[PDB]
């Protein structure tokens, strides 16, 4: 009888705990529902940003990975590869240029696209610094890696970008014409 | 509920902090001019890097060519090289001889960023309410005067004006961006 | 909550007391709680890494767990707070609280991993499948 | 409760080598491995992410979930690594 009522007892917590655990579930869900919402305001937020940026002060654009890309006046433009096979020392300043305001949009993104830098100090040693030594190969290592990385959150799809195509990849999904601008997540 | 504390609260910030607001990341007063976490004017005690000063100046001319292509800004000495250090500023007009602003040519440049800057006030001020007037900034002459009424004498000259007057004249160039850009994105956001 | 429990007597004797709800409240004000507690003994007491629902990432100390360093973010806090106490034949401990993106985790952590030889790295999740690999 | 016990003095510091997000649901089970230098991540969505420290660090062109196996179905929230049974 002693263990009954104490059954009793633990039964009737059951009970409770499975009615609360229905009310948990039911706000966990809509507590999901809203994380998406926050995560899809921040995807338009940003993506409205980066048309911005793109627009005023970096117009990336085709020319009409070789081909060229141009952007921040006729001063800059680069093809898509990316010239890193050249930087062992207006190629090389347009060259310099793109890769300047590249870092410093990195940071912005990072800021924007929520992307944070695992180089976090990236528009400053990236643009400015005539680091051809192997200071250059941890950088643009790092460069690498962290736009392997924006892809990837952004891997609209991997192929149409490839390896080796910085700038193709970056107007790609920095131009507001990216896919599945905006989103942020696994 | 977490994550989506740290997605608004990202959100949040970036809409306090302007894409402006970062890119520039400028202050309006301190012991220098900053921009982007820049130190604009060194003094007989304080230590600042010149090759700062030509990234700054790159970044400058960036900004002023950005800002013109938005709106006007662009009448004379309005073609700017945005790349960087060692950067050009030359009027769209007239491209016989590079001003570059790095090294009487750094000088010129700093002349000619005068009077780009006027410019650009001119298209700030024109406001109804007037704009860009809590200072004047002179090309020909070298001078960055406040209209705040301070009485300390700021001139472009690389003589006479390099760690106090410079200082305080670049300080006052990154206010006078920072009000406009601040306009600008005023604008923008909406 | 982080209590050490008597099982003999089968409740928890120890304390590292922070929430709205005082020591053992029947209501418990505070419904925030510490979880995945990582246990070795060290430094007089036993040393502990338990992954903070609070978000903090905890590296607790009893002797002196506001003098030690724990791995838990919050900069705003000025130097650990934590209270050391001797209550009822036990020691009591009191812990007290002191642009950018936000580097701790953003969801329910949970889980956490470590492995290091005079140093290392370690691991952290989040209730949702954030992943962070501490040093 | 851990193996050599360490001398006193611990501490922690704001150091760290790489975060993840792969994990579709919520991961509320892991598994150190003890002979290797491995660690076993599996996620909600009844799917597990396998990662290794050695690869997963760095220096390497992505540090995806080596082993992901989903057969299981359901939400996988519990696993362990068996103590030298080479089976999880």
């Amino acid at each position: 009888q002693k263990l009954y009522s104490r059954a009793q007892r633990h039964q009737e917590k059951k009970e409770k705990i499975q009615r609360h655990n229905r009310k948990l579930g039911d706000l966990v869900e809509k507590k999901t529902i809203d994380l998406r919402s926050h995560y899809e305001r921040l995807a338009n937020l940003r993506r409205s940003h980066i048309l911005e940026l793109t627009s005023v002060i970096f117009p990336i654009e085709e020319v009409k990975g070789d081909t060229s890309i141009s952007i921040t006046g006729p001063w800059i433009s680069l093809p898509n590869n990316g010239d890193y096979s050249a930087y062992y020392s207006n190629p090389a300043y347009t060259i310099s240029a793109a890769l300047c305001y590249a870092t410093q949009l990195v940071n912005i993104l990072s800021h924007i696209l929520d992307v944070n830098l695992p180089k976090k100090l990236c528009n400053s040693e990236f643009c400015g610094e005539n680091l051809s030594k192997q200071k250059f190969t941890r950088a643009v290592k790092k460069l690498n890696a962290n736009i392997l990385y924006l892809c990837f959150s952004q891997h609209v799809n991997l192929d149409q970008l490839q390896p080796l195509h910085t700038l193709r990849n970056l107007m790609y999904l920095v131009s507001p014409s990216s896919e599945h601008l905006g989103r942020s997540g696994p | 509920e977490n994550q989506m504390r740290y997605a608004q609260t990202q959100l949040d910030k970036l809409k306090k902090t302007n894409v402006f607001n970062a890119t520039f990341h400028i202050w309006h007063s301190g012991q220098f001019g900053t921009i982007n976490n820049f130190r604009l004017g060194r003094l007989p005690s304080v230590p600042v890097e010149w090759n700062e000063i030509n990234a700054a100046w790159g970044q400058t001319v960036l900004l002023l060519h950005a800002l013109a292509n938005k709106m006007g800004l662009k009448f004379q000495r309005y073609r700017l090289v945005p790349y960087g250090n060692h950067s050009y500023l030359e009027s769209l007009t007239d491209k016989s001889k590079e001003l570059p602003l790095y090294c009487n040519k750094f000088d010129h440049a700093m002349v000619a960023f005068l009077d780009c800057v006027q410019q650009f006030k001119e298209e700030v001020e024109k406001g109804e309410t007037r704009f860009c007037l809590p200072y004047r900034m002179d090309v020909e002459k070298g001078k960055i005067e406040d209209t705040g009424g301070s009485g300390g004498s700021y001139s472009i000259k690389t003589q006479f004006n390099s760690e106090e007057q410079w200082t305080k004249a670049l300080k006052f160039m990154l206010t006078n961006l920072k009000w406009g850009l601040a306009w600008v994105s005023s604008q923008f956001y909406n | 909550e982080v209590s050490m429990w008597d099982m003999e007597t089968g409740d928890r004797r120890f304390t590292l007391w922070a929430s709205s709800a005082p020591p053992l409240s029947e209501l418990q004000p505070s419904p925030h709680s510490v979880h995945g507690i990582y246990c070795s003994p060290a430094d007089g007491n036993p040393i502990l890494l338990t992954a903070g629902s609070d978000m903090k990432i905890r590296f607790w100390d009893l002797a002196y767990p506001e003098r030690s360093y724990v791995v838990a973010g919050s900069t705003s806090s000025p130097s650990v707070s934590y209270y050391r106490k001797i209550i009822e034949g036990t020691e009591v401990v009191q812990e007290i609280q002191n642009e950018s993106l936000p580097v701790g985790h953003h969801d329910i952590i949970t889980d956490v991993a470590t492995f290091q030889t005079t140093q290392g790295f370690i691991v952290t999740a989040s209730r949702d499948g954030i992943v962070k690999v501490w040093k | 409760w851990e193996s050599k016990p360490p001398p006193p003095g611990w501490r922690p510091k704001g150091l760290l080598v790489a975060h993840l997000h792969e994990h579709k649901s919520a991961v509320n089970r892991i598994r150190v491995s003890d002979e290797h230098s491995l660690f076993a991540t599996c996620s909600n969505d009844g799917t597990v992410k396998i990662w290794n420290s050695q690869k997963m660090e760095g220096k390497t062109t992505t540090t995806r979930s080596i082993l992901t196996y989903s057969r299981i179905g359901g939400r996988v929230k519990t696993l362990t690594f068996c103590q030298g049974s080479h089976y999880l």
